[PDB]
Protein backbone atom coordinates (compact mmCIF):
# COMPACT_ATOMS: atom_id res chain seq x y z
CA UNK A 1 0.00 0.00 0.00
CA UNK A 2 2.93 2.61 0.80
CA UNK A 3 3.71 2.26 -2.84
CA UNK A 4 0.22 3.33 -4.39
CA UNK B 1 -10.60 6.76 -26.56
CA UNK B 2 -8.21 6.15 -23.55
CA UNK B 3 -4.94 4.62 -23.22
CA UNK B 4 -2.16 3.85 -21.01
CA UNK B 5 1.09 5.72 -21.74
CA UNK B 6 4.22 3.70 -21.29
CA UNK B 7 6.77 6.39 -20.45
CA UNK B 8 4.92 7.02 -17.27
CA UNK B 9 4.58 3.96 -15.68
CA UNK B 10 6.41 2.37 -13.00
CA UNK B 11 8.59 -0.44 -14.38
CA UNK B 12 7.45 -2.98 -12.47
CA UNK B 13 3.93 -2.49 -14.05
CA UNK B 14 2.43 -4.50 -17.29
CA UNK B 15 0.79 -2.95 -19.58
CA UNK B 16 -1.12 -5.06 -21.92
CA UNK B 17 -0.50 -5.05 -25.56
CA UNK B 18 -3.89 -2.95 -26.41
CA UNK B 19 -2.55 -0.23 -23.57
CA UNK B 20 -5.98 -0.91 -21.74
CA UNK B 21 -5.30 -3.06 -18.90
CA UNK B 22 -2.43 -3.14 -16.43
CA UNK B 23 -1.46 -5.18 -13.63
CA UNK B 24 1.71 -5.81 -11.42
CA UNK B 25 4.07 -7.70 -12.86
CA UNK B 26 7.30 -9.97 -11.02
CA UNK B 27 9.88 -7.31 -11.81
CA UNK B 28 11.30 -4.49 -12.49
CA UNK B 29 11.55 -4.10 -16.55
CA UNK B 30 14.54 -2.09 -18.09
CA UNK B 31 12.90 0.82 -19.67
CA UNK B 32 14.49 4.63 -20.16
CA UNK B 33 14.67 7.09 -17.40
CA UNK B 34 12.25 9.52 -18.57
CA UNK B 35 11.70 12.42 -16.08
CA UNK B 36 7.67 11.38 -16.63
CA UNK B 37 8.42 7.98 -15.29
CA UNK B 38 6.86 7.58 -11.76
CA UNK B 39 10.07 5.52 -10.65
CA UNK B 40 9.11 4.58 -7.01
CA UNK B 41 5.01 4.27 -6.58
CA UNK B 42 3.19 2.04 -8.63
CA UNK B 43 1.35 4.38 -10.75
CA UNK B 44 0.55 5.01 -15.30
CA UNK B 45 -1.62 7.91 -16.68
CA UNK B 46 -3.36 8.13 -19.35
CA UNK B 47 -1.74 9.22 -22.83
CA UNK B 48 -4.20 11.80 -22.74
CA UNK B 49 -5.29 14.86 -20.17
CA UNK B 50 -8.07 17.20 -20.07
CA UNK B 51 -7.89 20.76 -19.23
CA UNK B 52 -11.68 22.11 -20.04
CA UNK B 53 -15.11 20.19 -20.64
CA UNK B 54 -16.74 17.28 -19.30
CA UNK B 55 -15.03 13.36 -20.14
CA UNK B 56 -16.24 9.84 -19.21
CA UNK B 57 -14.53 6.49 -19.10
CA UNK B 58 -14.63 3.21 -17.47
CA UNK B 59 -12.84 0.96 -15.35
CA UNK B 60 -13.11 -2.64 -14.92
CA UNK B 61 -11.32 -3.58 -11.22
CA UNK B 62 -9.96 -6.70 -10.12
CA UNK B 63 -12.04 -8.32 -7.18
CA UNK B 64 -8.60 -9.11 -5.16
CA UNK B 65 -6.40 -6.00 -2.85
CA UNK B 66 -4.07 -3.62 -4.63
CA UNK B 67 -5.75 -0.87 -6.93
CA UNK B 68 -6.54 2.99 -6.68
CA UNK B 69 -7.59 4.67 -9.95
CA UNK B 70 -9.12 8.39 -10.55
CA UNK B 71 -7.18 11.15 -11.65
CA UNK B 72 -3.86 13.13 -11.22
CA UNK B 73 -2.94 16.77 -11.83
CA UNK B 74 -0.24 16.60 -14.44
CA UNK B 75 2.39 18.16 -11.70
CA UNK B 76 1.67 15.37 -9.84
CA UNK B 77 5.28 14.32 -8.52
CA UNK B 78 7.27 11.13 -10.46
CA UNK B 79 10.33 10.33 -8.42
CA UNK B 80 10.75 8.88 -5.17
CA UNK B 81 8.39 8.12 -2.67
CA UNK B 82 5.34 10.54 -2.82
CA UNK B 83 2.02 10.11 -0.67
CA UNK B 84 -0.94 8.94 -2.18
CA UNK B 85 -3.29 11.89 -1.17
CA UNK B 86 -5.22 14.32 -2.30
CA UNK B 87 -2.84 16.97 -1.14
CA UNK B 88 -0.24 15.76 -3.67
CA UNK B 89 -2.98 15.79 -6.65
CA UNK B 90 -3.98 12.41 -7.01
CA UNK B 91 -7.91 11.64 -6.10
CA UNK B 92 -8.53 7.79 -6.04
CA UNK B 93 -10.74 5.30 -5.42
CA UNK B 94 -8.34 2.19 -3.75
CA UNK B 95 -9.24 -1.43 -3.17
CA UNK B 96 -7.17 -2.34 -0.13
CA UNK B 97 -7.38 -4.66 2.99
CA UNK B 98 -11.02 -6.10 1.25
CA UNK B 99 -12.40 -2.94 1.79
CA UNK B 100 -13.07 -0.02 -0.92
CA UNK B 101 -11.96 3.55 -0.12
CA UNK B 102 -12.43 6.81 -1.17
CA UNK B 103 -8.88 8.44 -0.99
CA UNK B 104 -9.16 11.55 1.22
CA UNK B 105 -6.59 12.33 3.87
CA UNK B 106 -5.15 12.11 6.14
CA UNK B 107 -7.97 9.18 7.04
CA UNK B 108 -9.18 7.95 3.94
CA UNK B 109 -13.35 6.87 3.94
CA UNK B 110 -14.13 3.82 3.57
CA UNK B 111 -17.08 3.28 1.30
CA UNK B 112 -19.91 0.89 2.27
CA UNK B 113 -20.73 0.58 -1.35
CA UNK B 114 -20.32 -3.54 -1.79
CA UNK B 115 -18.76 -5.56 -4.39
CA UNK B 116 -17.39 -3.39 -7.87
CA UNK B 117 -17.06 -5.01 -11.05
CA UNK B 118 -16.96 -1.70 -13.31
CA UNK B 119 -16.80 1.87 -11.96
CA UNK B 120 -17.57 5.17 -14.32
CA UNK B 121 -15.80 8.03 -13.66
CA UNK B 122 -16.95 10.98 -14.39
CA UNK B 123 -14.40 13.77 -14.99
CA UNK B 124 -16.19 17.86 -15.09
CA UNK B 125 -12.92 20.25 -15.02
CA UNK B 126 -16.04 22.96 -15.81
CA UNK B 127 -17.69 22.79 -12.37
CA UNK B 128 -14.53 21.13 -10.33
CA UNK B 129 -15.56 17.75 -10.03
CA UNK B 130 -14.90 13.90 -10.53
CA UNK B 131 -17.21 11.61 -9.49
CA UNK B 132 -17.27 7.51 -9.34
CA UNK B 133 -20.31 5.27 -9.87
CA UNK B 134 -20.64 1.77 -9.99
CA UNK B 135 -22.01 0.37 -13.36
CA UNK B 136 -24.92 -1.55 -12.72
CA UNK B 137 -27.17 0.49 -10.97
CA UNK B 138 -24.89 3.87 -11.19
CA UNK B 139 -25.08 4.07 -7.60
CA UNK B 140 -22.88 7.02 -6.47
CA UNK B 141 -20.15 5.95 -5.23
CA UNK B 142 -18.04 9.00 -4.43
CA UNK B 143 -17.25 12.92 -5.78
CA UNK B 144 -14.56 14.88 -5.05
CA UNK B 145 -14.95 18.43 -5.30
CA UNK B 146 -11.49 20.05 -6.79
CA UNK B 147 -10.84 23.70 -8.49
CA UNK B 148 -8.69 22.05 -11.11
CA UNK B 149 -5.68 24.45 -11.89
CA UNK B 150 -3.83 22.59 -14.44
CA UNK B 151 -4.21 19.33 -17.19
CA UNK B 152 -5.57 16.40 -15.30
CA UNK B 153 -4.91 13.07 -16.17
CA UNK B 154 -6.48 9.63 -16.05
CA UNK B 155 -4.82 7.88 -12.74
CA UNK B 156 -4.13 4.15 -12.65
CA UNK B 157 -1.74 2.55 -9.58
CA UNK B 158 -1.41 -1.49 -9.15
CA UNK B 159 0.95 -1.97 -6.16
CA UNK B 160 0.04 -6.75 -5.78
CA UNK B 161 0.02 -9.04 -7.82
CA UNK B 162 -3.26 -10.97 -8.29
CA UNK B 163 -5.46 -7.74 -9.07
CA UNK B 164 -5.67 -5.54 -12.48
CA UNK B 165 -7.15 -2.62 -14.07
CA UNK B 166 -8.88 -2.39 -17.45
CA UNK B 167 -10.18 0.80 -19.44
CA UNK B 168 -13.41 1.01 -21.18
CA UNK B 169 -15.06 3.57 -23.10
Amino acid sequence: ALFQ
Amino acid sequence: ELTLDPDTANPRLILSLDLKGVRLGERAQDLPNHPCRFDTNTRVLASCGFSSGRHHWEVEVGSKDGWAFGVARESVRRKGLTPFTPEEGVWALQLNGGQYWAVTSPERSPLSCGHLSRVRVALDLEVGAVSFYAVEDMRHLYTFRVNFQERVFPLFSVCSTGTYLRIWP
